[PDB]
């Protein structure tokens, strides 16, 4: 299952 | 030896049309697919159009609907009818051929320049 | 143009709507003592919330509004922490500690959604 | 060309090739960057239609890999090959199929 | 043996041709089980393995929506990174992400990893301790300072150690028929006269799983790196892998050479010789 949220660089 | 002789390159206005031609010499039944790649300096050469000895044809996405390739097997010549030429079609156009053993051959290329 | 931007703002309003719904469903289950049941509802709530906050990250570029660019980043600040405590809830095995993490997660999620609604209203005026 | 890696090319059959028996012709391209790449399977000097490919993935060094494949039946007479085009190449590269490679 | 779950993401900017292409693939060990292509018609996370099809609509809704957020973040990352490096908007560029978790032979959490790259070069990566970052240049140091403030490593660590290994465990269990398997390499050797004074021995390893394998040639017990060709381990297309190792030997001395095959499916390494 994927990460729920990924923060921008 | 197989040689690919090209002709028809030159200068043409945007929206204009040009007809390239390429004949294969040194063989009458050795070459299967014949066609055209185009290349600008620094990048790979992209498929323009090609056609097998049986008429199976493939066009590059950027020329579909505007270019038409045709072929006369009896004298091993392909033709590139380039319609509605844009400045982005400016490149060196290489004729190429594939033997029935998947050996590739390339012509010297013709420069095609679309500019007002 | 701006027409498709307004449609995305309406879709964000609906995702924030569905998010508030599951947030209250999880808060209800927390008050009933059903920790594991509330965690699943908090999952769906956070899912709809994540979808709403990316639109504004795109909007902060498609509008170049620095006031909007501030609201979205702070909404990310709390969604990131809400997702953080959601994962801590799923990792811990202590029942009390898990309920504590579900509480902290809903808190940062409510604060994040509140800033998300404010970002929708500010973006709505800029597109008018 | 720096951040641009030329692809390694392997052409082969899924199963040990036996003349007359249906099989899969593969062209595996790896070690390349950027991901834009064109791969054709060739039979007797003409392009094969209905060539499928895997989903774009990459390795530890971030270089991409893809498997191109289609059904085929090895014979005594038929010549098979792959042709790969990439930013790193000044011409399309043709790799002929070797039955034991 | 150990097990891994890894997600691979690729976003390619297409200046003048629309929004970035986005391709996500999920792997359990050497087996892909999900795909997403921003150009595909479904706009959904799609199954790539039979065991993941068991998952109901809630799984596919959740995964589709989260992979949607992944593409949206990368689409911003491309614009941000172009500004970081003072690049023009007309040039095409790539971002690649890979994260996931390993478990040991006891299915307990072993490793977590989160790697990020730009234009094929390492950009930033989460360290093994899952609490700090390694930056490659000044631009990635800016990203590191942003993620240190937003406590991103704290979120990644909680996911990697917990939720990640739990979904990996569940995948291993639902796909036990194919994931918990080891196909030992079916091996053979071929011989080709290169000249009248030479000959090529090729040692084959076919239809093995996982992909990790070792092929080495020896001459009279001594390993032989020179005059030996190894090809990359390639996929057969059916979920198994292939690899061969060749050596050009003096003709008549083929019995001096031995091939040695090591694989997780072999209780003892195989030794092959021209017979």
């Amino acid at each position: 299952s994927l990460l729920m949220w990924i923060t921008q660089v | 030896e197989v040689k690919l002789v090209e002709s028809g390159g030159g200068l043409v206005q945007p929206g204009g049309s040009l007809r390239l031609s390429c004949a294969a010499s040194g063989s009458i039944f050795s070459i299967n697919t014949m066609g055209w790649y185009r290349q600008t300096p620094g990048k790979q050469r992209d498929l323009v159009a090609d056609i097998s000895s049986g008429g199976s044809t493939k066009y590059g996405d950027s020329v579909k609907g505007r270019f038409t390739i045709s072929r006369d097997n009896t004298k091993n010549t392909v033709y590139l009818q380039m319609n509605s030429l844009k400045p982005e079609d400016t490149a060196v156009y290489y004729c190429y051929g594939l033997s029935y053993s998947n050996d590739d051959y390339w012509g010297q290329g013709t420069q095609v320049t679309v500019s007002s | 143009a701006a027409e498709r931007l307004q449609k995305m703002l309406e879709e964000a309003k609906e995702l924030l709507k569905k998010s508030k719904e599951y947030l209250e469903k999880a808060k209800k289950l927390l008050k009933e003592g059903k920790v594991d049941e509330a965690l699943k509802e908090l999952e769906k709530a956070l899912l709809y919330l994540v979808e709403a906050v990316n639109l504004l990250r795109v909007v902060s570029a498609e509008l170049g509004d620095a006031e909007l660019k501030a609201l979205v980043e702070e909404a990310e600040k709390y969604l990131n922490k809400a997702v953080t405590y959601y994962y801590k809830a799923k990792l811990t095995k202590d029942p009390e500690e898990k309920k504590k993490y579900v509480e902290k997660s809903i808190e940062y999620a409510e604060k994040a959604l509140k800033i998300a609604e404010e970002a929708v209203k500010l973006a709505e005026k800029v597109v008018a | 060309m720096g951040i641009q890696r030329t692809p390694k090319i392997q052409v082969y059959s899924r199963h040990p090739a036996e003349n007359g028996k249906s099989n899969f012709l593969n062209c595996y391209v790896s070690g390349f960057h950027p991901s834009d790449i064109e791969v054709d399977l060739l039979k007797n000097g003409e392009r094969i239609e209905k060539v499928e490919h895997s989903d774009l993935s990459f390795s530890k060094d971030w270089s991409f890999y893809l498997l191109y494949y289609t059904e085929f039946t090895p014979t005594e007479k038929d010549e098979y090959a792959c042709r790969v085009n990439h930013v790193t190449l000044s011409q399309p590269k043709i790799v002929k199929w070797d039955r034991d490679m | 043996g150990s097990h891994s779950m890894r997600y691979f993401f690729t976003s390619v900017s297409r200046p003048g041709r629309g929004e970035p292409r986005f391709i996500a693939v999920g792997y359990v060990d050497d087996t892909q089980f999900v795909r997403f292509d921003s150009d595909a018609a479904s706009q959904r996370m799609e199954p790539r393995a039979p065991w993941i099809e068991q998952e109901g609509p809630e799984y596919w809704d959740g995964e589709t929506r989260k992979v949607k957020a992944h593409s949206q973040t990368h689409r911003v990352d491309l614009g941000t990174l172009r500004g970081y490096y003072n690049q023009s908007e007309a040039g095409s560029h790539t971002v690649q992400r890979m994260y996931g978790c390993d478990v040991g032979s006891d299915w307990r959490f072993l490793r977590g990893y989160h790697q990020y790259a730009y234009d094929g070069k390492d950009y930033i990566a989460l360290k093994e301790d899952l609490r700090s970052w390694t930056a490659a240049d000044m631009a990635a140091q800016t990203t590191k300072h942003k993620w240190e403030a937003a406590h991103v490593a704290e979120q990644l660590r909680a996911y990697l150690e917990g939720t990640c290994v739990e979904w990996l465990r569940r995948y291993l269990e639902n796909g036990k028929e194919t994931l918990q398997r080891t196909d030992a390499p079916k091996t053979h050797m071929t011989h080709h006269a290169v000249s009248d004074h030479e000959a090529t021995l090729r040692c084959w390893a076919l239809s093995f799983y996982p992909a990790e394998i070792t092929l080495t040639w020896q001459r009279d017990g001594e390993d032989q790196t020179q005059d030996t060709e190894l090809v990359e381990t390639r996929p057969a297309g059916d979920g198994t892998f292939q690899k061969w190792a060749a050596v050009v030997v003096p003709s008549g001395q083929e019995q001096r050479y031995t091939c040695h095959v090591q694989h997780e499916g072999l209780p003892k390494p195989l030794t092959l010789r021209w017979e």
